[PDB]
């Protein structure tokens, strides 16, 4: 599922399983494509879309795995409940170097 | 904010001006306070003159 | 105990004993899950009054212990001259250290 001749097998299956850096390097070092006649070379838009979807999924998985210092999140809009007679904690968003968490 | 601030209040301003000139030297603020006091005094005395 | 129909009951002791941030967060998270039909018709004025008086009592109790470390304090008001015939009344001059710790 890593043949560069057909740009449909290494789209998401070989990208979302592990880090995409190695498949990207392999694709870069293995030219672009060979014989486009015996394969599903038509409708390259779908292949590009599925490849980008797989890359986005891999990036999101890597970010979730590496986000060990940022797990708690909240909203920014206020006055979302009728019981807003008090002032909650202000704090700050994720705009600082990770030192405490 | 080096610009002028906290000028809406007037009752406490005169007390602060008259109590901050005992043994301290806050020149930047006292110069403006004295200028404002002189302007107010001149405006008041124009009518009486 | 923890009935949402009377939110003003399980807040006074929490404010009095376990600081104020934890009861404030508990009140904010509890909000008003039920409608106005059940419970009592006291709305929220009584709850706000009990919260304010509890916070005032807690602050007074904290200040009573916090002010026990003081030694002496002067008054900036007039008519504070024990011996008017000895020396004229003068204001307080800040020349020493404002605080020790």
């Amino acid at each position: 599922s890593r043949v560069v001749f057909d740009p449909s097998n290494p789209t998401t299956f070989s990208v979302e399983a592990i880090a995409a850096y190695t498949p990207v390097a392999l694709i870069r070092l293995l030219n672009a494509s060979g014989p486009l006649q015996p394969g599903h070379r038509v409708d390259i838009a779908d292949a590009r879309s599925i490849y980008t979807v797989g890359a986005a999924a891999s990036a999101a998985r890597a970010r979730a795995n590496h986000n060990a210092n940022t797990i708690r999140r909240t909203a920014m809009f206020a006055e979302t409940d009728p019981m807003t007679w008090l002032r909650p904690t202000v704090g700050l968003k994720r705009t600082f170097n990770p030192r405490i968490i | 904010s080096h610009r002028v601030a906290f000028v809406n209040n007037f009752h406490m301003l005169m007390y602060i001006t008259t109590y901050l000139g005992n043994g301290e030297l806050p020149e930047v603020c006292i110069n403006i306070y004295r200028d404002l006091l002189q302007h107010v005094r001149a405006l008041r005395q124009t009518i009486t003159d």
